[PDB]
RNA sequence: AGAUUUUUGGAGCAUCGACCUGGUAUUGCAGUACCUCCAGGAACGGUGC
């Protein structure tokens, strides 16, 4: 109901996934690891309690070997995430 | 009706390569013990035999591809949607000739069923 | 909604997550993505280990499976209910 | 909100979800349910490091699915 | 077989019914974009079959003129004549009527109520040629386009705007090297814009077009398209200019502009014809460019509904009365009866004395309940 | 009465003996076999028994094919290309047919992984040097007319038509 | 409003959708709640006045043919043809006895009808489509 | 619908199936893992590390 509500968005501004607050607060890009270690550098549109995210104009970056590998990258326009194969979040990357 | 189709068809094509109206391959065939009875002009079939020779007949035409080759036809999309439009011009163009020889004609109806038929005169 | 079952009944093929393709006539299915495929055939490819060698398909024939939903990966019609 | 209201409003849009042994269906989504479960009709299903097969029909599982790609005409702000 | 008679006069008929059937289609009104194009491909289709046959019907020569001159001897003629009609004397107990002659090439070439569509043009589709951003034509999805972009930039400071006005350019400085990697996306950008442009109008001739476009490639951008007032001669190969038009004459025959450089005429002359065709595929598709970033930047400027609303444009009666039951009338034909009271109003009725009549009884009260015919005829013979 | 895709799909198919996947296509009398590819590529065994099939040819491209039965016909003449329509072909059976002259068994060594050959009650078995020849053609086949190859059948094929 | 609930001559109510009768009032309006009650819903001028007349004098001339009247008339500049049909002697302005012949008029609209009587019963067709011409360049009418 | 059994992630060696040669006893009625033993060769394939 209405105090579930208030209790989820009490838990999404002052837990975890307060971060995640800050890609739909200021439109940040976030980093997110992948379990095919496949980095995707993108904000975040919407987000659940089950890291399920929507991002907009991602990113992904991964190492494929052909010998030295390569970094191979590709951008998408929109995308969505499964909080199963979420590793790591970073709120403000590097570059 | 294929084998009276195709009897038209090959008399169509003995006729067309004649050499005169009545010195035809189909005249003297007549007089041959052949029934022949699509070449008299009172059955029905005398209208189609008469289109299959007009087609045999242009059908040998030096731009028909006996002779010459033709480009325009063949070779060129833009001719062939022009003569395309050109004919749905004269089609539009028939159908306005149509419709205005219907509006006459319902014109010439109302003027004949207004006008007076007792004033007779005889002169 | 009722999509999955829909396909009920039908000569429908599942591709395992190991990589193997289990083809059968799915006629049960449950919430927990189980399927019960009657006169199912499993087909499981095999690594060449080679240069000249080539990637083939071992087959092999079970009968009626109970596929359980955490190796179920996508399944997929291949022949209509004979 | 959860995410799984945004994907179950979704139908006749050509999308692309990539699982998670290497797998990668792109095709027409028909179906969706609550437990992520994607229907889609004839759709394209690339392996790992194998050849692009055609599928008139297929049926992926929430768990096996890894990802999803979107095409760029679909807004995000009227799904959530 | 009559090649020059008979195959000749029916591949002018097939000829004279699909000018009739383009006829036909262009002069029906179109309501919709997506029916006039596929309208449209459908007489490119009628247009290239015609081709066809005009071209296997002008290759049927070179026998005829051999023929030509048995056929038209006045020496013979009915003798072959009387010879083929006795070939013709098989057995006629097929006893088969075949209209399909001329009327099925009329009937294959026209269109049904349920689907505009012709009969060879049945499986045709305009969802397997075009996209559904793209609109049959009415636009051009670029989003693909951009993401490459966006991609062999490594760079997220270019928007779909900034990508749309990069791509405005036709001979204006470019974003990135000419030698550079960027030569890879624009020759696909350009195959693409190349296939738009060849499936929004089907109807025009698109190898005559790639001549005209091959020639004014070879004829004039080879020879200096773009004259000046270094300036005076630009090259789009060597990216140098030129003093005057005998210097660039002289250094167009060289060794690092043949095969000396990495840019020359031997390996980049395709980036160059792609660029070429890219050019004169912007120059020829301009609006259909502008329409494109016109819906782009409503699609930008609406909010989430607005978008959302663009992207989605008895038995118990039968057995209490007696119903269901099946009853013989050997007078009428051995007629089938479901009720008893039907049968006694039947009794009668027009049928049951047009079926007396036949037999000679008169329609009386006498024979109301007679059914056998037997019976009917004792009970005449009686009274 | 030819053959079809109505006949096909009509047919009964179900799990044979073999614990494979067999259409039952008996009692149909096709004079020649096409349009057979609308079986997707979903059996394993084909039967074709009391046909009236006067050459084995048309076929489609089948890979999940394993096994032929092409029992109780008149098939006189043997198609060429079948080695390239069925790469995965085991088991042929090839009994009572109308096979005379030992030249028609040459497109038969053409599938390398052929085993399982069945030609009893042929003509082209009455005559001498017959089960030495078709060890001599093909010699990937294992079991020829329900009975294993010999190594002394072997020394004796390669020995004749030196 | 209910158009099926009607009053019968005993003071009852009548259901004519479903044929069914009803005592008291009570019982009308609870019949149409109920299972057979939503089945059987289911379940269920000018040109004349403006035509002038000075009558002229017309000049006809017949020829007896074997195998036709010529009528001169002058310029009209219209394209309303005149128009010939046969009519009985019966209607006249006089009505004169004896009168048991035909009469074929001729008229057009700014001259009077010329009418040329026929003692035979048929030997001729006076349709207008099938014999019968008017060339506008003369202005000759023809009637076969 | 997020906490271990299903759905918001543990991501050269050993064994088995065959292929080819000889001796050996069982001739038997059942819905079956498998199915007598010994000796010799293999330049056959699958699985895990």
């Amino acid at each position: 109901p209405e105090e579930l509500q208030k209790r989820e968005e009490e838990e999404f501004n002052t837990g975890p996934l307060s971060v995640l607050t800050q890609s739909v607060k200021n439109n940040t890009q976030v980093l997110i690891n992948c379990r095919n270690n496949k980095k995707l550098l993108g904000r975040v549109k919407a987000f659940d309690r089950h890291c399920n995210m929507v991002l907009e104009n991602v990113k992904e970056m991964w190492t494929e070997v052909p010998s030295k590998p390569v970094n191979k990258d590709r951008y998408i326009s929109k995308m969505f995430l499964r909080g199963d194969s979420v590793i790591v979040v970073l709120r403000n990357p590097l570059i | 009706s294929a084998f009276d189709l195709d009897v038209v068809k090959l008399t169509a094509q003995f006729v067309a390569r004649n050499g005169r109206q009545f010195l035809t391959q189909l005249m003297q065939k007549e007089q041959r013990n052949y029934q022949f009875d699509f070449l008299r002009p009172q059955h029905s079939l005398f209208n189609y035999f008469t289109k299959l020779v007009e087609q045999y007949t242009k059908i040998l035409i030096p731009p028909k591809g006996l002779f010459s080759k033709l480009k325009k036809e063949a070779e060129n999309p833009r001719e062939v949607l022009d003569q395309v439009c050109y004919r749905v011009e004269w089609a539009k163009f028939q159908e306005r000739e149509r419709k205005k020889e219907e509006e006459e004609k319902e014109k010439e109806r109302v003027a004949y069923a207004q006008i007076d038929w007792h004033d007779f005169v005889v002169v | 909604s009722s999509k999955m079952l829909q396909h009920i009944d039908y000569r429908m093929r599942c591709i395992l997550q190991d990589g193997r393709i289990f083809i059968g006539t799915f006629k049960a299915f449950d919430k927990h993505m189980n399927l019960i495929l009657c006169d199912c055939d499993e087909f499981r490819k095999i690594k060449p280990k080679n240069s000249k060698q080539a990637e083939r398909e071992e087959k092999r024939v079970l009968g009626l499976v109970l596929l359980r939903g955490e190796n179920l990966v996508s399944m997929t019609v291949e022949g209509p209910p004979p | 909100m959860k995410l799984v209201r945004f994907l179950m409003k979704l139908s006749h849009e050509t999308v692309t979800i990539e699982l998670k042994n290497g797998t990668q269906v792109h095709g027409t989504i028909t179906g969706v349910d609550v437990s992520m479960n994607t229907h889609l009709k004839a759709v394209k299903m690339t392996l790992k490091n194998r050849e692009p097969v055609q599928l008139e029909t297929l049926s992926i599982r929430g768990n096996n699915i890894r990802y999803f790609i979107l095409p760029d005409s679909l807004p995000l702000d009227t799904l959530l | 077989m009559e090649t020059i008679l008979e195959q000749q006069r029916r591949y002018h008929e097939e000829k004279e019914r699909l000018m009739d059937v383009m006829a036909k289609e262009m002069l029906t009104k179109k309501s919709t974009l997506r029916d006039q194009i596929n309208s449209d491909h459908r007489t490119r289709a009628m247009q290239d079959r015609y081709m066809e046959v005009s071209g296997n019907l002008r290759d049927l020569y070179d026998d005829k003129d051999g023929l030509r001159k048995e056929e038209l001897n006045a020496i013979s003629g009915p003798n072959e004549f009387a010879e083929f009609y006795n070939r013709l004397k098989q057995i006629k107990e097929f006893h088969r009527k075949h209209p399909n002659e001329i009327c099925v090439p009329m009937s294959v070439e026209f269109e049904e109520l349920l689907k505009a569509r012709e009969n060879p043009s049945e499986e045709a589709q305009n969802l397997v040629e075009f996209t559904d951003e793209e609109g049959y034509g009415r636009y051009l999805d670029l989003h693909d386009c951009y993401l490459k972009y966006i991609n062999l930039k490594a760079s997220e400071k270019l928007d779909y705007i900034t990508y749309l006005s990069i791509f405005d350019q036709l001979f204006d400085i470019p974003k990135e090297r000419k030698n550079a990697e960027y030569k890879r996306y624009l020759e696909m950008l350009l195959e693409y814009l190349q296939d738009y442009t060849d499936r929004v109008k089907p109807l025009q001739d698109q190898n005559e077009l790639f001549g005209k476009i091959q020639a004014e490639f070879e004829k004039k951008w080879e020879n200096g398209t773009f004259p000046g007032w270094e300036e005076r001669a630009q090259r789009l190969f060597s990216t140098k200019g030129k003093s005057l038009e005998s210097l660039d004459t002289s250094l167009f025959a060289k060794n690092p502009k043949s095969k000396g450089t990495k840019r020359d005429t031997e390996r980049n002359k395709d980036i160059a014809f792609l660029e070429a065709q890219i050019y004169e595929y912007v120059e020829i598709l301009g609006e259909q460019r502008h329409l494109t970033h016109e819906n782009v930047q409503r699609k930008q400027a609406r909010t989430g509904e607005e978008r959302e609303e663009e992207e989605e444009e008895p038995y118990w009666l039968y057995k209490l009365h007696g119903l269901n039951i099946n009853y013989n009338c050997e007078i009428c034909g051995n007629y089938t009866y479901r009720g008893p009271k039907a049968f006694q109003r039947h009794f009668a009725e027009w049928r049951h004395a047009h079926g007396m009549r036949c037999l000679g009884i008169p329609n009386t009260a006498h024979f109301a309940n007679v059914t056998q015919i037997e019976d009917a005829v004792s009970l005449w013979a009686k009274l | 009465v030819k053959l079809t895709a109505e006949l096909i799909e009509q047919a009964a198919q179900y799990t044979n003996a073999v614990r494979d996947r067999e259409l039952d296509l008996r009692g149909y009398k096709i004079p020649v076999i096409e349009n057979l590819g609308a079986t997707l590529d979903q059996f394993d065994a084909i039967d074709f028994s009391d046909n009236e099939i006067r050459k084995l040819d048309g076929f489609p491209l089948l890979r999940r094919l394993k096994t032929l039965l092409v029992n109780n016909n008149r098939i006189c003449r043997i198609g060429e290309g079948l080695d390239q329509a069925l790469p995965c072909l085991t088991e042929l059976i090839l009994t009572n047919n109308s096979l005379v002259e030992l030249g028609d068994l040459d497109p038969l060594a053409s599938l390398k992984s052929l085993t399982y050959l069945s030609i009893l009650r042929n003509p082209v078995t009455n005559k001498k040097h017959y089960r030495l020849y078709v060890i001599y053609k093909v010699p990937q086949v294992r079991v020829l007319d329900f009975q294993k190859v010999k190594l002394k059948e072997r020394q004796e094929a390669e020995k004749m038509f030196k | 409003k209910d158009p099926y609930f009607m009053k019968n001559h005993l003071g009852s109510y009548e259901c004519k959708l479903c044929l069914t009768l009803h005592n008291n009032e009570g019982s009308y309006l609870a019949h149409t709640q109920g299972k057979k009650h939503q089945t059987n819903l289911a379940r269920r001028v000018e040109v004349k006045k403006f035509v002038k007349i000075g009558r002229p004098g017309y000049k006809v001339t017949k020829q007896r043919d074997s195998e036709l009247f010529q009528i001169d008339y002058p310029e009209i500049a219209e394209g309303i043809m005149p128009r010939h049909r046969f009519m009985s002697a019966y209607e006249q302005r006089i009505e004169p006895p004896d009168r048991r012949w035909q009469y074929l008029l001729m008229a057009a609209e700014p001259y009077e009808t010329i009418a040329f009587k026929v003692p035979s019963r048929e030997i001729d067709k006076a349709e207008g489509k099938f014999w019968t011409h008017w060339n506008r360049e003369t202005k000759q009418f023809f009637l076969q």
